[PDB]
């Protein structure tokens, strides 16, 4: 009596093809469970019908023919979660890819848990800082916030998220732990080359200590695409739960909600709007509402998102772009047109913004730029209604010259992230008026001059203003004296 | 009755029924396990299945799962010891404080007040916002509506006028959150504590709220609206109060509904809606309303899809509304806020019969400046302003400071324009901008009009801008 | 006013090609758009 | 194994097998034909039935037809000795020379290599073309892609870089021609043979020749690829060669597959395409790559159909590529050619750290002036030039003799140009550039500047046109 294969806790396959296997048996697996193929390949339970199981197979179904035995596994899809992760790049189920040994993993994590609800969280309040003065100081990033990056293809995406991973060495190399932010990259789609020249520059860097990657690459099947953000979000949650900090990156949504429409079309599911599940939404919306503060009564830890869309001929209005503008806290927009311009980051002052206000920013911050959001988008619309020098007054020359030599502090070379107060330095400078009869060619210059000037010469004031957090009323007097000097010794 | 689960495919679960077949809307609670699972039956496939909507996650059920039926549709906690709380789609506190003891029960599906049931009063209900205020007044017990693509001020609109309005309310209010942020619902409710219009302590509750996020399954979005709209209408007919409801977003309920359309076997209707969208929307909207026993003064925020006002969802639900306010990219692109469309916003008592000639001949008086700028716009753009007639070069100059006197610092946007929250009275608006149409102004610079509460504020910002 | 002429023969020449250029860029968009918005609920409808 | 033919349509042949049923991709060979008919098994339609996509014209077929299982997948001749020759999607010899006598066979479905196995040097390849190496340069061991709508430039510019740079590059050189012209196949073949790229004579041919034309049945399109892909990586791998991989056109591949698609049962995904369309570029443009092995320089044209790049199809080819070239009718129209975007180009070696900031900064120049120029467009298309500032005027000269400089002669374009083809070297494009910029030929008029090589020939044709 040969009792191994009986069909509850087993079936067989009635038919494969293009990633899905419809499963005969498999009486007792529940939806969403993950099954095991003769051949060592995992699948997932999609579809629990009434005569079959349509299974999802994490991997080339080459492997699998008609009849082969399914197994179940008695577990809902999960994977490895922990600190063991942290420098190592492993595919969308938590296996290394970088060939350096198995993680020593001792936690395990659903891949997909809903996100904490109403209760357990706090308002968003410390500050995540990219290094982008454009960023931190027109649309500011807090900790359990959830910020999109979109754009069209090579507008600067990616360069975002790098170089705020690369920022945060200084809080991860510093000692305090609550400042701390462990980081996650999630490529999707993307090309193996791509993502083995992004895991080096973050090893050059020295941030790879703190960051794991998550990788599903262009051939990986469509469900390990698709699964690979859900992953990696459980990987962050470890540290959200246990009052540490966390930072994900899912580069991008884009390419995942391809996998999931191939995944969902495939399963014979009828397509919706632009060919996408009817659900597409809540694909993403579900993902991203994991991005949380959670309150002290939680670990006060916190899970901060940075995923990214790419838009079609700069249309924002696209539904894809807005149902993931509409689950995020804020989003920035890159350019083309901005970033030929020369105004790189490309980023569109206007259309870009930040649902936690000031309150994701330091008092220095938000003392020299908590105007200047909407000073710049009221510039651009007069720079437009003057491209025609229409008998304009003053309050409006000064608009536009303020306007101009702002907008030239806001540009930013590329894996030089500031320091906060380094920010607020140059940032005041053009606020407060100083800089309006510098040339605009001039300011890039300027900036690098002067910056050099005061960290090397002032770090006392640049240790205050960074201490305090604040721009003291002498601080602020050590700065104006600094600032018109230097300038004038500068203009000579 | 006891049922088995025969399929389960997401938010959709297939249940077959021995012996007694539950009727359509019945709730169904699914046997083993940890946390409420509740089925709401959707259609009788035949052969004594039905299939049916999940209120919570799918994963973990199994074919064969038992399932009772419950005897009777979703039923909620109503009654005032709802004030101060916070409930699910199936009524279950979510707030920790414990049960929520009620009188009694109400099913969340009802049919709407009958047309003898209707009330006609239209007293307009002022908001401290000039835009509304001047151009689109809401009326008190009436319905109205934001319309907004993704981050326009649809919620920090309806976060202002819950401080402007339902801070000083004598009578309940229901904030009923539809698919909207997790985050918000943690924001909103300590907001009502620390401003005391919820109080943990005693029984001074004046608002009660119930959430149905954007992490939930389609099923949970379909229905919140209908367990907040609930809630609402118990104080409307036994109590006979002045309700305040507030939906953000009710667009929500209708993309649950398009989510689970395909698995319950539909073509689908044009823009892939599901074919049932205006009667579903119908049924609804019909409850959310102002009878003779008690008054509603509904505000919905309603999310315009790709930005596009004709999407069938937002087109569908302008005719339920008595006074729009239709908020646009374009015009908060130029840092305009609130971004209202001056002429795409309406009020049904913008009757000079109800506001008076001299706030109807201002209204119009500025609409017809701000069309005759549009217009002009797109011309002067590539033709330049000097063959412009001395008369035109004045509309194109107030109209862009009425452009600007019409936005405003709201005092729950600090944290986003850097300036205190001002609230106008409807003559200080009626007469401001009276005045610019008038000239008593064309000396100030247009930026003294941007980002102030009084047109005295422009006035001084002149000066300060002056040097 | 010989150049005044001049760039407004130009201009206005200019302008009626824009126009004829924009009217034939309308109806495609129009037709693409009513084909675009029927496969999709064909797609949806055959799904099933 | 034996099995039946029990339904035939079009290029999709349902095949059940009573005893042993093969595994997906194994190619079954059909019976009782003139010639050779290969099957892909592509799926298990469970009851012993798999659906395979035939390689050639499936007329003549019948149900109950016999059927055997080759045992493995379509597998080709690859070694040394297909330098030279022109072969099939399924291998064989179709340039009347005899068999193809290799000592291995390789199969075309392969996996791609794994992520350690990735290489990350990145070393500028300069191809003499002046918009190219300006502004979005190649790179050695790099993927390159040629974007362009119907009779654009596609083909002549892969010929100018076969011509600049295969000619004159150690190593091997693979050519695929999908779902192109025929016609082409034998321009070329005979080109090779007469530059001596190809020796009919020796063994000397630096060339490898696979070819599944425009008038192949859907499935042969959308194989060959793969199996010009394979010959590329045995010299990659199996002699640590560097190779040069020319594919025209790949976007023919994803029609093909877009063809048989609805045939294999599939709810189509937008625009009609297959919802496979992203795995299927996948798994094959990620073999085409360089790795620690050997290194693979491949340049690709792809097809843009109606001319729209937001067609499911180039669009989700643009994250393949390290570089791009995308050209334009627009441009083309102007005369400008090769006519390439140049705000629509990218590489992902414009780096200063890798092409030098002297480079660095041009390239960034030429798309300032380039971009500012464009925004006026819109109002000196009603107005002209005449209400610009003078400021603004200036851009618009140096914008129009910059637009001019980029175009250039090209000696395969020889017959439609007029003109001797040039080959710019790098620092004579970096320069010539600079100066423009610098305002150094504001006198010259535009015309000086079109159609010619380095900046001194620019000077001169301005005498000669006095």
């Amino acid at each position: 009596a040969d009792t191994s294969v009986d069909l509850e806790e087993t079936g067989r396959v009635l038919s494969i093809g293009d990633g899905i296997a419809r499963v005969h048996g498999l009486r007792n697996v529940q939806a969403e469970e993950m099954v095991e193929f003769s051949s060592g390949l995992k699948g997932m339970s999609l579809n629990l019908e009434p005569d079959n199981v349509g299974v999802v197979v994490f991997g080339n179904d080459k492997l699998i023919k008609e009849g082969d035995i399914v197994k179940r596994t008695g577990a809902i899809v999960d994977v490895p979660v922990g600190e063991e992760l942290l420098g190592r790049v492993v595919d969308a189920l938590g296996n290394a890819i970088d060939g350096k040994g198995p993680i020593g993993s001792k936690a395990r994590r659903r891949v997909g848990l809903k996100a904490p609800g109403i209760i357990p969280r706090i308002s968003v309040r410390e500050p995540m800082q990219t290094g982008i003065k454009a960023v931190d100081s027109l649309v500011p990033i807090g900790r359990g916030q959830r910020e999109l990056i979109i754009g069209d293809r090579q507008t600067g995406k990616t360069s975002i998220a790098i170089d705020t991973i690369i920022n945060q060495k200084r809080f991860n190399d510093g000692t305090d732990e609550k400042k701390k932010l462990y980081c996650i990259y999630v490529a999707i789609g993307q090309k193996r080359s791509t993502v083995a020249q992004l895991v080096k520059r973050l090893t050059d860097a020295d941030a790879m200590k703190y960051t794991i990657v998550v990788s599903a690459t262009a051939s990986d099947a469509a469900p390990l695409q698709y699964l690979a953000p859900y992953s990696g979000c459980s990987m962050g949650e470890y540290f959200r739960d246990n009052g540490k900090h966390a930072l994900i990156i899912y580069d991008d949504l884009s390419k995942q909600a391809v996998a999931y429409r191939q995944m969902s079309l495939l399963l014979r599911r009828p397509p919706g709007r632009e060919a996408y599940p009817g659900d597409v939404f809540y694909l993403h919306s579900r993902l991203l509402e994991r991005a949380a503060k959670m309150n002290d009564a939680f670990g006060g830890g916190s899970l901060t998102a940075l995923p990214v869309i790419e838009t079609q001929a700069g249309d924002v209005s696209a539904y894809i772009p807005t149902n993931v503008i509409s689950i995020t806290d804020g989003q920035i927009f890159l350019e083309t047109e901005l970033f030929y311009k020369g105004i790189r980051p490309a980023i569109n002052v206007g259309l870009s913004v930040s649902r936690v206000g000031s309150a994701a920013q330091t008092r220095a911050m938000k003392q020299v730029a908590g105007t200047m959001k909407l000073e710049l988008a009221q510039y651009r619309e007069v720079a437009a209604f003057a491209q025609f020098g229409s008998d304009l007054d003053a309050a409006t020359q000064q608009l536009l010259s303020r306007g101009v030599r702002l907008t030239e502090l806001l540009k930013q070379g590329q894996y030089s992230p500031m320091a906060i107060e380094e920010q607020v330095a140059v940032i005041y400078a053009g606020v407060r008026g100083y800089l309006d009869k510098l040339e605009p060619s001039k300011i890039t210059k300027f900036e690098n001059a002067f910056l050099s000037h005061v960290i090397s010469q002032h770090q006392a004031l640049l240790s205050k203003i960074r201490t305090d957090g604040k721009i003291s009323e002498e601080s602020d007097a050590k700065l104006k004296e600094i600032v018109t000097n230097f300038l004038a010794g500068f203009e000579a | 009755t006891t049922g088995r689960i025969v399929a389960v495919i997401g938010a959709v679960v297939d249940v077959q029924f021995d012996e007694g077949l539950p009727p359509i809307l019945n709730a169904l609670e699914v046997q083993g396990r940890e946390t409420r699972l509740v089925l709401e039956v959707a259609q009788h496939l035949g052969e004594s299945t039905v299939r049916t909507i999940a209120m919570d996650g799918t994963e973990g059920l199994v074919r064969g799962q038992k399932v009772l039926d419950s005897g009777a549709p979703i039923r909620i906690p109503v009654g005032p010891e709802t004030l101060g709380r916070i409930m699910n789609v199936i009524g279950e506190p979510i707030d920790e404080r414990g049960p929520i003891k009620t009188k009694q029960f109400a099913a969340i599906h009802a049919e709407a007040p009958e047309f003898v049931e209707m009330s006609v009063e239209q007293e307009i209900l002022v908001t401290g916002i000039k835009v509304v205020d001047l151009l689109a007044p809401y009326a008190k017990g009436g319905k109205i509506g934001l319309f907004g693509g993704a981050g326009v001020g649809k919620t920090v609109l309806i976060m202002e006028l819950i401080n402007n309005v339902a801070k000083a309310h004598g009578g309940y209010s229901v904030f009923a959150g539809v698919g909207e942020r997790t985050r918000e619902g943690n924001d909103l409710y300590h907001e009502m504590i620390e401003s005391g219009v919820i109080n943990l302590k005693d029984a001074t509750s004046k608002v009660a709220l119930v959430y149905g996020q954007m992490n939930e399954p389609p099923g949970a979005r379909a229905r919140v609206a209908l367990t907040g709209l609930t809630v609402a209408e118990y104080f409307r007919d036994q109590e006979g109060q002045d309700v305040l409801l507030f939906i953000d977003n009710i667009f929500r309920f209708t993309q649950a509904g398009s989510e689970v359309s395909a698995l319950l076997g539909r073509i689908p209707s044009a823009v892939g809606y599901q074919p049932t969208l205006a009667t579903d929307m119908g049924t609804m909207q019909e409850r959310i309303t102002t009878t003779k026993k008690g008054s509603i003064t509904s505000v919905q925020a309603i999310y315009v899809p790709a930005d596009d006002l004709t999407d069938p969802a937002p087109a569908t639900t302008f005719a339920h509304l008595d006074a729009t306010t239709v908020l646009s990219r374009a015009i908060a692109e130029l840092g305009i806020y609130p971004a209202v469309d001056p002429l795409d916003s309406t009020s049904r008592i913008m009757d000079p019969n109800i506001v008076g000639s001299e706030h109807y001949d201002v209204a119009r008086g500025v609409q017809k400046i701000l069309q005759d700028y549009k217009s002009l716009q797109d011309i002067i753009a590539i033709l330049g302003m000097d063959e412009l007639s001395e008369e035109d070069k004045l509309t194109v100059s107030r109209a862009r400071k009425i452009q600007r006197f019409l936005s405003q610092p709201f005092q729950v946007a600090e944290v986003f324009t850097g300036h205190l929250g001002k609230l106008v009275p409807l003559k200080e608006t009626i007469k401001g901008f009276q005045q610019i149409l008038a000239g008593e102004y064309d000396h100030l610079p247009e930026q003294a009009f941007y980002m102030v509460g009084p047109i005295e504020e422009a006035v001084a910002k002149a000066d300060k801008l002056a040097e | 006013q010989s150049a005044r002429m001049t760039a407004m023969d130009n201009a206005s020449k200019n302008a009626s090609e824009m126009i004829d250029k924009l009217t034939l860029t309308f109806n495609r968009t129009r037709q693409a758009v009513i084909t675009k918005e029927l496969i999709e609920i064909i797609s949806g409808a055959a799904a099933l």
